[PDB]
């Protein structure tokens, strides 16, 4: 029942599109090797050339809470 | 930091959707305000100015007196005014048939200000707006929600800068130019428009509704704004009537813009709203006279409420008329006598005859010396009360009734020097006393015929009020029924 829009954290700004939801990484994670994790499933695992990353929204849930299940780990 | 990076990276739909989650670091402020200052190369710039905006005025931790000076290079008394001063937002339409984006109800958001006039729209003409100002004698900022060519938001900007209640402006949009002595001048594609306002939801006024801004005033800011409400005995005769009691309300110079369309339209009000049918009444059933005075009451209530729009009741006058005197009584009984009306009376005209509009606890006053009736009285406890004010004379039938129902007392009151039948003219006085009379020689069961015009009895009803314990008689033909409701019963406690 949230109409927010967008909500960020340290590492990335989520944005919630017409049916997508959108994770807009710092850049400074660019140009590096990251794994971006959702809860502990891998939705990213590579050479971070574009800040943006896509997931499917079903459910209209709280972005606070999908923020705080959204992870950035760097390798090295 | 992110609205630095997002901004170089010119995300401002992003921007945008941070703005309206009110999720906003105040390192983060600066930047935003520098975004008010960017040209308009397209909706995506303005939007986002428009919802900065709004929330550095909804959230006003986020208002800032030195960015307001220092980054829009405002001086500070019209930074200050952008502080204090509330704002309103008010809806226009524009129609463009080479592209849809510019095809849309848009809104304005618009700050009274004392002596500068500026907008952070970079496609807005600086005269435009100064045409509006010298019309509406304000200066003000005004921001647009999307971009489009035209000066069609003149009428909605005049309409902001007018309006004392913001109410109004949420359920009416405007469109048309304004010139500089106040004229509302015509735009294009009214069609359009109206058809994008009514998808919206709301109601579109055109520069064929009204004439120039002083009428635009008299619908934003009324002070006694005339209601219509109009009892029939005659259902195919209901919009002529109406039309009867818009001319009347024309005669009078306090409402010589009213126009029953714009009424409409202003206070999203339709015809049935205005008038009860009555195809045959039977004034011996309870249950049918419950469910009439029923509809009545909502009907008087939603005409004096508006959906809200209207906060005072007595800024509101309710010009009423019916077509039956023991129907009216009970309506004047229900009215009350706190509500400014005027009742009037139908002699083919619809000719005013009792006005309350100014002070409307005025009935209840009394008379020392009676001036326009004869009475004849005979003080017992039960009380046998006779009105007779019209051709028909029903003194007889009266007098039967009262020796008939074992009625002791009599109390008969008539026109001094008439001859009966009762000409058209100021009739408040002749209410005044008939109520002097009838509240001065009060017993404790009484009962009451009449044979008056319909003025006269809804006056007497708001006089009465539901304090007296009066028992009426309808007389249909040389014959006389009882109503079964008591002019004292609870249900008929007048809420206004």
């Amino acid at each position: 029942s949230t109409s927010q829009k967008a909500t960020y954290t340290d590492d990335f700004v989520l944005y919630r599109g017409d049916d997508f939801i959108e994770i807009i990484i710092d850049e400074k994670y660019l140009n590096k090797k990251v794994k971006i994790l959702l809860d502990n499933d891998t939705i990213f695992n590579g050479i971070l050339k574009d800040t943006s990353i896509f997931i499917p929204v079903k459910e209209q849930i709280d972005l606070e809470e999908l923020a705080k299940h959204i992870s950035i780990l760097p390798e090295g | 930091g992110h609205i630095k990076q997002l901004l170089k990276n010119k995300r401002f739909e992003v921007i945008k959707a941070l703005v309206e989650s009110k999720k906003i670091k105040q390192e983060w402020l600066e930047d935003l305000y520098s975004i008010l200052l960017k040209q308009d190369t397209d909706v995506e710039i303005t939007q986002a100015k428009y919802e900065i905006i709004k929330l550095l005025l909804t959230e006003k931790k986020y208002l800032n007196f030195e960015l307001l000076t220092k980054t829009l290079n405002l001086d500070q008394q019209t930074a200050i005014e952008i502080m204090r001063n509330p704002f309103k937002e008010v809806y226009f339409p524009t129609y463009n048939i080479e592209n849809p984006e510019e095809s849309r109800l848009n809104k304005a958001l618009i700050i009274p200000l004392s002596n500068q006039t500026f907008t952070l729209n970079t496609f807005v003409n600086s005269q435009d707006l100064e045409t509006i100002k010298e019309a509406t004698n304000k200066n003000f900022f005004v921001i647009f929600d999307n971009i489009f060519s035209g000066k069609s938001y003149q009428l909605a900007v005049a309409a902001g800068l007018i309006a004392k209640e913001k109410e109004i402006l949420d359920n009416v949009a405007f469109t048309g130019e304004v010139s500089s002595n106040g004229f509302i001048i015509p735009v294009n594609h009214l069609e359009e428009k109206k058809e994008i306002t009514e998808k919206a939801k709301k109601v579109l006024i055109t520069p064929e509704d009204i004439e120039n801004l002083e009428e635009l005033s008299f619908w934003l800011n009324p002070e006694h704004l005339p209601v219509i409400f109009i009892h029939i005995n005659k259902p195919e005769l209901a919009l002529q009537s109406l039309k009867q009691m818009e001319d009347a309300i024309k005669k009078d110079e306090r409402f010589k813009y009213f126009k029953l369309e714009n009424l409409k339209k202003f206070y999203r009000l339709e015809d049935q709203d205005m008038y009860l049918i009555t195809p045959s009444v039977d004034f011996s059933n309870r249950e049918e006279l419950i469910k009439i005075l029923n509809e009545f009451r909502e009907k008087v209530s939603k005409l004096l409420t508006l959906e809200g729009v209207i906060k005072d009741h007595n800024k509101v006058v309710l010009n009423i008329s019916a077509g039956i005197s023991t129907l009216a009584l009970y309506f004047g009984v229900i009215l009350g006598n706190r509500q400014a009306s005027i009742i009037y009376h139908y002699q083919k005209e619809y000719h005013k005859v009792i006005d309350l509009t100014d002070n409307p606890r005025k009935i209840k006053e009394k008379k020392s010396e009676f001036e326009k009736i004869s009475v004849n009285k005979n003080i017992q406890d039960p009380l046998m009360i006779i009105i007779y004010l019209a051709s028909h004379n029903p003194i007889e039938k009266g007098l039967e009734l009262k020796e008939k129902l074992r009625a002791k007392g009599e109390l008969i009151i008539q026109s001094k020097e008439h001859q009966g039948n009762l000409e058209i003219g100021d009739w408040s006085d002749i209410v005044s006393e008939i109520y002097t009379a009838i509240d001065d020689n009060k017993q404790k069961e009484n009962y009451m015929v009449f044979s008056a015009p319909v003025a006269i009895m809804l006056a007497l009803g708001m006089a009465l009020g539901y304090f007296l314990p009066i028992k009426v008689f309808h007389y249909n033909r040389d014959e006389y029924i009882e109503v079964p409701i008591k002019l004292n019963e609870e249900i008929l406690r007048s809420p206004f």
